[PDB]
RNA sequence: CUAAGAGUAC
């Protein structure tokens, strides 16, 4: 009766975005990204990797509540470093090691016969 | 698997729950409370089947 | 340059593989990609024309979501949602017919290898229903005593795990790392030895046992899984882990598209 | 910056209580005769048996530098000195009670995130010590 | 069905009938009775 | 088994209670 | 509800990448809090719990009859054989991380009950509706949209 | 609705779901669970009724009841265990983990604490980021029996400035009592302080206990072979000592104690016997219990269970009475007829001396059904004069 | 009421698997455990969800149809 | 006592409870149907005229 | 039960002896050509004995035969039994279990379970979803609920194959972990 | 619609 359409999960809905970006006043040089239609998946991805920077500060993500599929992502970096930036650094290395997995992986399985 | 031993009346499956009472016939003492001027009461509730 | 791999098994549909030099959570978010994220074409709608069984029409509808249809080329099919037909069409759906009668004195099986694709795939490799058993018989999808007659159209459209567990073409995917407990990840409750109490994994073998004398680690990190992937068998498992890669691959691509956009 | 104290002590025992990686021993100085230390360590991080021989040290910052936490922690840069490159165990902890033992004993008790420190002695060398933030370095 | 067709109820003196006593043993199940004000006196053979 | 005077066993007695199930039922008392 | 008297309402649902799973990719279909065991003492629950483990795994069906010789020693030994850990604890992953979890989790079939209570056959609400006609105050029941 | 605080003032929040959704620790006020509970909702219709509902019946301003002069709302059940496995001496937290369970907190100021151990590693003690929830400026200092300023076993409480300087907490501290932190939260900084804290300590806790994990066992009550057989011992020798009151008895050499009868003596007696063996029997299986046993855990945080369940799920399950007594010779002179005449040993008369674990025997399941229906009935005829009382 | 398509907890289709098992466990003479482990069922979900089942659907078959044809 | 001291109300919901680890002490989750249902009613200011108007 | 001295083993013996159980089990398995022995055989025979409370208190009755009828290193994980020391005895439980009532026979272990709990699954069982007939499709009842896929226990009792419960499940073997997992 | 009864949830 009260149940919501499992396609909103995955689909964005009318009049939001995937992505919105608000300053941060607890500390400066930081954000706090909201991620709509996503959930652990992503998250935990992109905070790890981002974990990986060396020059970000302060790098966590939290689902508020599980009925909606949205998460926050708090990013803080070293003075004169765009945490927007940080954030395509991260993304831009995942996309090159999944890459770099996708061939590896085709090629071990090209190497089997009893497939 | 239906077991039965149940009726149907007007379409409705009615089924009668087991009476318990005390056994007729039974000679049964009891003690009376203090306040009463009888103290003890021998009964019997005799019926004929 | 990356993630290293090296497969211990491979089969039909199971794939038993280490996957080293990679953080756990490209691991974690690999398998959960995998169960969740890959399209699959299953049966969506169905419109009953005639149904004498036993079983009731939504249990068989229920039922006949949950085939297993062939989603080969199922990246050549849209998704209903965004096709410009009206309820379903040619490039976005496929539509499927059962239609059985029961002639014979003895109860006749109706498998979904009857069910008959009527919609032109136009050459694509979808919507045959998948078939593992050596009788040849697919899934035992009703019975009809003499008499009775079931028929029936479905729809298949493709859709995602998430959308509903019909159309996940993972089934189980094991999933292990650190078979020694070498980065204290766990403490093991025991009675009166850990050790003895608990059973090796058979992924002991491909890691040094510890020392028992040298002091903990505290700079290794988390690598080297032992994951096995099983197909449903909607598409091959190899398959599975390519289009799993490539999920994840794209969402990571959409979330730069999306933050370059604005 | 400087070095609030400093001494080198003998471990008597080490007690892991029901704990399996943090234990508690007990130290006596190797120099002075009155002064004792009793102090918590996560001995799976920095293993520490008994009759061993451990450099303590109490600072008030670990720049180099002379000062000039408040300031939000953040992790250390490739190239950043500071003491505790000097040393092996490093915690920062807060005091929290200043005891009166005797006429010339003073006790300082310092809480590292829950693990506890006691460091007694004449009050002529423990006067550095007050009420604020320390951090303290061992090295084996 | 089964435990409706085995029911007995006792219509509501000075004793104690919700007890499950002594003599109900093998007669009457030691553990099966409503919660409400019923306990005791529904029994089920 | 092999001896037809032996005694039985704890585990025996549920055949007595099949039998008794066989022709008693779950409602006897109900049609008796 | 469970067979021991361990009834409950679902709080939330997870899909499957979401719950714990273990190193074979098994995920619970419930998970239950541990908070209702010591109180109650149903460690018959525990027990049925542990001997399904076993039954389901070597495909034979286990005696749970009362006053049996069947013993948590036995049902932990065969399972044991199986290759399991003999109480039932399995090293599950955190679903949304793929972490160990530092504790082991109690993990094997049950037999639960649905119950006929539906939350959809309790919800109801009433702004403003039919009246009593004696009292002028508003009727009585969900199915009367009362108050 | 007993009283006052059953009844309260709660902001909306719309959900897509069919059932109302209310906080872990407003429930213990409202006596509520989630077996199928069900409860009523009021909407005020005029801005005077909607005002005086959030000044004067509003959850926050109900924290510290008038009933008893403390709190009636606290940290229980999940969150209760988390936070006494949290700040163990032994919990160590990571990086990573550190700054989730920071962002977790909605009020936290921003600033990464330094970590308690800087090297070789940075780690983060439990009870340092546990100390980000609770608020600047609180002190408490609570003794518990035998604790120092130094604390060996880690008991007790010391927080100064919002600092948790040492002791595990546990319920005597962020459960509904009195001098705990609920209490001066609430007294110091206003109800909605200890409201706002209420929500950190629950989402911190209850983020870092989902990425450790808490479970429970058959195994968590088992006790090994020699407490096994100490308890057995013990069971024998209590069961030795009633059989030689047993004897003194039937010998006439029992003087009876002055105000009661010779039977009533005896049977106090046994009664007394019976119960210490059963005490003493669970205290060596309580003793015998690691502390990594999970119902252990619980007892020790609180949050669920107590001794005698340990005692009666491990060691044994004890003296079943009815009416105050023990089991009565319902038959002629016998509790059952499978025991002669007269018998008044402990296993006659509903000495139940087998655990859960072990399991009943017929004659103990059939007193335990025994001692259970009157439980059932004494509830019942309770509630009912309980409310006529009440009204 | 017959057998389900799907393993519930994994997802594994064990609805083609129900015809073999009872043919082995009637013309083989096996004991269930080894026919399960014969049709590819390892994981103790996928062994209770068809060791478990009930068939119902044949005592339903077994009444006459109510529109016959 | 059954019209007078107690009486049936309007304006009142009642349900099935779920607790929630993710919502504040002082809130409550209300299913969306019964918020449909439920009202109150808002008096016409020009503080409140524009999202008045858009509810309607 | 009726049990009789037995001269020949010189002890007391149940009158039922392993003869009359080939019989029984030969005439279920036809059932399922001999001469027919039932319930009524045994009773006519004087093998089984009908007792009310009235007698019930002037007889002795074993627990189990095995156990309490010959005259007298232990498994410590067994319970503990007492053999009461007495060998008076006229007539023995033929099972039990069968003390339980139709909705306790259901529960497994019931003798590993606080009394309430086997109390409320009796009171909760009848609330059960299943199958109550298998000719609902022909009945036209006020309300009806079945469940899709009723499966029977992976842990069964003995008692609960005379009710059909195997036959008409009411209830699945669902995987359940025991965790503190979300708070939820 | 009203009334009576039965079963039931916390
Ligand atoms: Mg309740
Ligand atoms: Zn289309
Ligand atoms: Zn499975």
């Amino acid at each position: 009766m009260n149940a919501p359409d499992r396609f909103e999960l995955f689909l964005l809905g009318e009049g939001e975005s995937k992505l919105k970006i608000d300053p941060d006043t607890k500390a400066p040089n930081a954000v706090v990204i909201t991620f709509e239609k996503e959930d652990h998946t992503l998250g935990n991805l992109i905070r790890a990797e981002l974990l990986n920077d060396r020059k970000v500060l302060f790098a966590a993500y939290k689902v508020e509540h599980p009925f909606f599929a949205r998460f926050k992502l708090r990013i803080q970096t070293t003075e004169g470093y765009d945490p927007k930036d940080a954030l395509k650094n991260a993304c831009n290395s995942i996309i090159n090691k999944l890459g770099a997995l996708k061939t590896n992986f085709e090629t071990e399985w090209n190497l089997q016969t009893l497939a | 698997f239906d077991m039965g031993g149940y009726f149907i009346i007007n379409g409705s499956e009615k089924v009668l729950i087991a009476q318990e009472r005390s056994a007729g016939n039974i000679v049964q003492v009891f003690k009376k409370a203090a306040p009463s001027p009888i103290s003890h009461v021998a009964e019997i509730r005799s019926a004929l089947e | 340059e990356g993630p290293q791999v090296k497969i211990r098994e491979a089969s039909k549909d199971n794939v038993d593989f280490i996957l080293s030099n990679v953080d756990l959570a490209m691991a974690n978010s690999l398998r959960r990609v995998m169960i969740a994220e890959i399209p699959t074409l299953a049966i969506d709608s169905v419109e009953v024309e005639t149904n004498t069984t036993v079983l009731a029409d939504e249990f068989i509808a229920h039922r006949l979501g949950l085939i297993p249809l062939q989603s080969m080329d199922i990246e050549q099919l849209e998704y209903s949602r965004d096709c410009f037909c009206e309820d379903h069409c040619d490039k976005c759906s496929v539509v499927l017919t059962l239609q059985a009668f029961g002639e014979s004195e003895s109860t006749t099986n109706v498998y979904s290898k009857d069910l008959v694709i009527v919609s032109n795939l136009m050459g694509r490799n979808i919507g045959h229903p998948i078939i593992q058993d050596k009788e040849g018989n697919g899934v035992l999808i009703c019975k009809l005593r003499k008499g009775q007659e079931l028929k029936l159209t479905c729809v298949a459209k493709k859709g995602i795990a998430k959308e509903h567990a019909k159309w996940g073409p993972a089934a189980a995917i094991e999933f292990e790392y650190d078979p020694w407990n070498k980065l204290k990840h766990t403490d093991y409750w025991y009675e009166q030895d850990s050790a003895k109490e608990w059973p090796q994994s058979k992924n002991c073998e491909y890691e040094d046992p510890p020392n028992e004398g040298d002091p903990f680690d505290y700079k290794a990190q988390a690598d080297t899984f032992y994951m096995n992937v099983e197909s449903v068998g909607s598409i091959p498992v190899d398959q599975v882990v390519v289009r799993g890669i490539d999920t994840l691959q794209k969402k990571v691509a959409s979330i730069l598209l999306a933050l370059t956009q604005m | 910056s400087n070095t609030l104290f400093d001494d080198i002590f003998q471990v008597s025992e080490v007690d892991p209580g029901r704990y399996n990686k943090v234990c508690r021993i007990e130290a006596a100085s190797t120099t002075q005769d009155q002064c004792k230390l009793t102090l918590d360590i996560n001995v799976e991080l920095f293993p520490v048996a008994a009759q061993d021989s451990l450099t303590v040290t109490i600072a008030s910052s670990l720049n180099l530098e002379d000062t000039p936490a408040t300031r939000s922690w953040r992790p250390p840069q490739a190239g950043d000195r500071s003491l505790a490159d000097d040393y092996d165990y490093v915690m920062y902890g807060t005091a929290y009670k200043f005891e009166e033992v005797s006429k010339d004993l003073i006790a300082v008790y310092y809480s590292f995130g829950g693990l506890l420190m006691r460091l007694e002695g004449n009050y002529r060398n423990l006067n550095n010590l007050k009420q604020e933030n320390a951090y303290l370095l061992i090295r084996r | 069905t089964l435990s409706h067709l085995r029911r007995t109820n006792t219509p509501i003196k000075l004793a104690k009938p919700r007890q499950l006593h002594n003599t109900h043993w093998g007669l009457v199940c030691p553990a099966e009775t409503p919660e409400g004000q019923a306990c005791g006196l529904v029994k089920n053979l | 088994f092999e001896d037809e005077s032996a005694p039985i066993t704890a585990e025996d007695s549920w055949a007595v209670i099949s039998a008794f199930f066989r022709e008693k039922g779950l409602v006897s008392q109900q049609l008796d | 509800a469970s067979r021991h008297g361990q009834k409950g309402t679902i709080g939330i649902t997870y899909r499957r990448e979401d719950m714990p799973f273990t190193a074979e990719g098994i995920v619970p279909d419930l998970i239950i809090n541990p908070h209702a065991i010591p109180s109650r003492m149903t460690v018959a629950h525990l027990i049925e719990c542990l001997l399904s483990k076993v039954a389901a795994l070597s495909g034979n069906e286990g005696d749970a009859s009362p006053f049996t010789d069947i013993t948590v020693e036995g049902i932990s030994k065969l399972l044991r054989e199986h290759g399991y850990q003999s109480r039932g604890f399995e090293v599950m992953y955190n679903g949304h991380t793929g972490k160990k979890l530092m504790a082991q989790i109690f993990f094997g079939p049950t037999y639960y009950q649905r119950l006929r209570h539906m939350v959809d056959d309790k919800i109801h609400a009433r702004a403003r509706g039919p009246m009593q006609v004696l009292t002028r105050q508003p009727v009585e029941g969900r199915s009367r949209d009362g108050g | 609705s007993l009283h006052k605080m059953s009844m309260m003032a709660h902001r909306v929040k719309v959900i897509p779901y069919s059932t109302f959704r209310l906080n872990l620790s407003v429930t213990s006020p409202y006596n509520a669970d989630f077996d199928g509970d069900e409860m009523n909702l009021h909407v005020p219709q005029s801005e005077e009724t909607r005002a005086e509902l959030s000044q004067l019946c509003a959850v926050p301003l109900q924290i510290v009841s008038p009933q008893s002069n403390k709190p009636c709302m606290g940290i229980v059940q999940d969150t209760l265990c988390g936070i006494r496995k949290l700040t163990l001496r032994d919990t160590f937290i990571e990086l990573d983990q550190v700054l989730n369970m920071l962002y977790w907190v909605p009020d936290w100021d921003g600033v990464i604490p330094t970590p308690a151990i800087i090297k070789p590693k940075p780690l983060w003690s439990g009870k340092q980021i546990l100390s980000v929830a609770i608020p600047n400026g609180i002190h408490l200092q609570r003794f518990d029996e035998g604790t120092t300023l130094l604390s060996p076993k880690d008991n007790g409480m010391l927080i100064i400035d919002g600092q948790i300087i040492f002791g595990v907490v546990e319920k005597k501290t962020v459960g509904s009592s009195n001098g705990g932190l609920i209490h001066v939260v609430t007294r110091e900084k206003g109800p909605q302080v200890c409201a706002k804290l209420f929500g950190n300590i629950q989402k911190v806790v209850n983020f870092w206990l989902l990425h450790n994990g808490f479970s429970t066992g058959i195994g968590d009550t088992i006790a090994d072979g020699p407490t096994m057989r100490e308890i057995t011992e013990t069971i024998a020798e209590a069961k030795k000592k009633v059989l030689d009151v047993t004897k003194e008895a039937q010998a006439n050499l029992l003087t009876a104690k002055h105000g009661m009868t010779l039977r009533e003596s005896f049977e106090d007696n046994v009664v007394r016997f019976l119960n210490e063996a059963r005490d003493k029997a669970g205290r060596l299986a309580e003793v015998n219990l690691k502390d990594l046993n999970n119902v252990k855990q619980m007892v020790m945080a609180g949050s669920k269970g107590s001794f005698i369940n340990i005692a009666q799920m491990s060691a044994c399950v004890g003296q079943q009475s009815v009416e105050g007594k023990r089991i009565a010779f319902g038959f002629v002179d016998r509790t059952l007829p499978h025991f002669s005449k007269d018998d008044y040993s402990p296993e006659s008369k509903g000495f139940v001396e087998n655990s859960y674990l072990r399991g009943l025997t017929p004659q103990e399941f059939f007193f335990h059904a025994m001692g259970g229906r009157e439980g059932l009935i004494d509830t019942a005829v309770k509630t009912a004069e309980t409310g006529y009382i009440q009204r | 009421m017959i057998v389900p398509v799907r393993c519930f907890s994994c997802g594994k289709v064990v609805g083609d698997k129900w015809e073999s098992y009872l043919n082995l466990l009637q013309e083989d003479e096996l004991d269930e455990g080894t026919a399960l482990s014969r049709l590819g069922l390892k994981r103790y979900c996928c062994r209770r969800m068809i060791l478990t089942h009930v068939d119902l659907i044949e005592k339903f078959l077994r009444y006459n149809p109510l529109e016959k044809r | 006592r059954g019209n007078l001291m107690g009486k049936r109300v309007d304006f009142s919901a009642r349900t099935v409870i779920s607790g929630d680890p993710n919502l504040e002490l002082d809130q409550v989750g209300v299913p969306k149907s019964i918020a449909k249902t439920l009202t109150y009613p808002e008096v016409v200011t020009p503080y409140n005229i524009d999202r008045l108007t858009q509810l309607v | 039960f009726i049990v009789e001295d037995d001269e020949s083993l010189g002890h007391k013996e149940l009158k039922v002896r392993k003869g009359h159980i080939a019989k029984l089990m030969a005439t279920e398995y036809q059932d399922i050509d001999v001469e027919e022995y039932t319930w009524s055989s045994l009773l006519n025979e004087g093998l089984v004995e009908y007792i009310d409370a009235e007698e019930e208190e002037s007889i002795l009755i074993a627990m189990q035969p095995e156990d309490l009828e010959p005259a007298e290193d232990v498994d410590p994980a067994k319970r503990i039994r007492v053999s009461h020391h007495a060998t008076t005895f006229t007539h023995c439980e033929i099972h039990p279990s069968m003390i339980l009532g139709v909705a306790a026979s259901i529960i497994p272990f019931p003798d590993h379970n606080q009394s309430p709990r086997n109390t409320y699954q009796s009171a909760m069982g009848k609330q059960a979803m299943g199958v109550f007939l298998t000719n609902y499709n022909v009945r036209m009842d006020t309300m009806a609920n079945i469940l899709y896929y009723p499966q029977k226990p992976l842990g069964t009792t003995r008692a609960m194959e005379y009710l059909k419960f195997r036959e008409l499940p009411a209830g699945q073997n669902a995987i359940v972990a025991i965790a503190c997992y979300s708070g939820y």
